[PDB]
């Protein structure tokens, strides 16, 4: 159905301790694509997908000539916030930046992004509209007022509309084995005693993909949103992902719960019932 | 493809 | 300035069964800012071939890591996830537990 691509670019300084270490990483939906990190040994752009590798030194040397740019514009960043904020020269601080963009179902622009923080905090972001800009302290107003004066969203819209949809379905199409695949989760419950009228029921998500998932556990057939623990979606490593959901059952009432598994690569959603 | 708009923030 | 704890899950990349090659994980996420020390360790000890993911990070801006290792489990051997960050006071220590 619906695509996305995203580049996140993390920089932060070691006051004393060298220039600004930087990292940037690429993204199309849930699969890593490339990556930088200015602390490595090669300081090229690297391949971090299979579909990626056999694009040819054009793209490698353009996308390391750009990467290594994108470097030193926000090791100039941090200088000039530092500054903005009235921070010491001692202190070690972040500069994160997102920029990428959404196609729906039939592969048109939908939405597009480019924003900051500052230490983890918000600082400047291109609204919707892809026209106006979302200023958040008075420090980001200068920021603000720059770019309004010199045209940047106009630039920006051009490529997250143009440049960066286009490049978004090549790569599906380059990729599309493994991009435009969904795995259906393995699903499974496990029962552990805690007392003597007491048990755990786990309801299992593994190796799926892509990441978006819906677990939920029902007693009766009602909801027990409260009383179910629900871990964060995980990375098994091999590309694909793991979840859980658990409640603790009465002992005698596990024929009262049922676990549901909602996912894209499944057919129809599942209903699962220890028993 | 990465951006290739040049941008600082100050 | 902002400082957000980091989750941890610290599980095997195949269900574990004795005697058979996996990978043993553990997941930092939602922490800020980004240095974070982790460790995995087997029975008390750190374990040496460590790797992470490439940092990177989710829209509300908190940071995420995935570190592993290749580990064959076995019955007796005990795994581990040494985590600390400016949040924490002490190392975090979570256990690996099969069911988890």
């Amino acid at each position: 159905g619906s695509h996305s691509m995203r580049y996140f670019f993390t920089s932060v300084s070691r006051p004393g301790r060298g220039e600004p270490r930087f990292i940037a990483v690429g993204y199309v939906d849930d699969t890593q694509f490339v990556r930088f990190d200015s602390d490595a040994a090669s300081q090229r752009m690297e391949p971090r997908a299979p579909w990626i590798e056999q694009e040819g030194p054009e793209y490698w040397d353009g996308e390391t000539r750009k990467v290594k740019a994108h470097s030193q514009t926000h090791r100039v960043d941090l200088g000039t916030l530092r500054g903005y904020y009235n921070q010491s020269e001692a202190g070690s601080h972040t500069v994160q930046r997102m920029y990428g963009c959404d196609v729906g179902s039939d592969w048109r622009f939908l939405r597009g992004y480019h924003q900051y923080a500052y230490d983890g905090k918000d600082y400047i972001a291109l609204k919707e509209d892809l026209r106006s800009w979302t200023a958040a302290d008075m420090a980001a107003q200068t920021t603000k007022h720059k770019w309004e004066a010199a045209h940047v969203a106009e630039q920006l819209r051009a490529y997250l509309e143009g440049t960066c949809v286009e490049w978004l379905r090549r790569y599906l199409e380059n990729g599309k084995e493994t991009l435009q695949r969904t795995d259906a989760p393995k699903t499974h419950m496990t029962h552990h005693a805690v007392s003597d009228h007491e048990a755990t029921l786990r309801c299992w998500a593994l190796s799926f993909y892509p990441a978006e998932i819906t677990l939920t556990w029902q007693r009766d057939g009602e909801d027990q949103t409260q009383d179910t623990e629900l871990v964060e979606t995980r990375p098994a490593g091999d590309g694909t992902f793991q979840k859980w959901a658990a409640v603790v059952v009465p002992s005698g009432q596990e024929q009262r719960y049922t676990c549901h598994v909602q996912h894209e690569g499944l057919p129809k959603p599942l209903t699962l019932r220890w028993e | 493809m990465l951006l290739s708009v040049p941008l600082l923030l100050g | 300035m902002i400082q957000r704890t980091p989750k941890i899950q610290v599980y095997s990349r195949h269900p574990a069964e004795n005697g058979k090659s996996n990978f043993l994980n553990c997941y930092v996420s939602g922490f800020h800012p980004s240095d974070i020390e982790v460790d995995l360790l087997k029975n008390g000890e750190r374990i040496e071939k460590v790797e992470h993911s490439d940092l990177s990070f989710s829209k509300d801006w908190s940071f995420y890591l995935l570190y592993y290792t290749e580990f064959t489990p076995t019955e007796k051997d005990e795994y581990a996830c040494r985590v600390n960050h400016v949040t924490l006071s002490q190392p975090k220590i979570v256990k690996w537990d099969r069911d988890m």
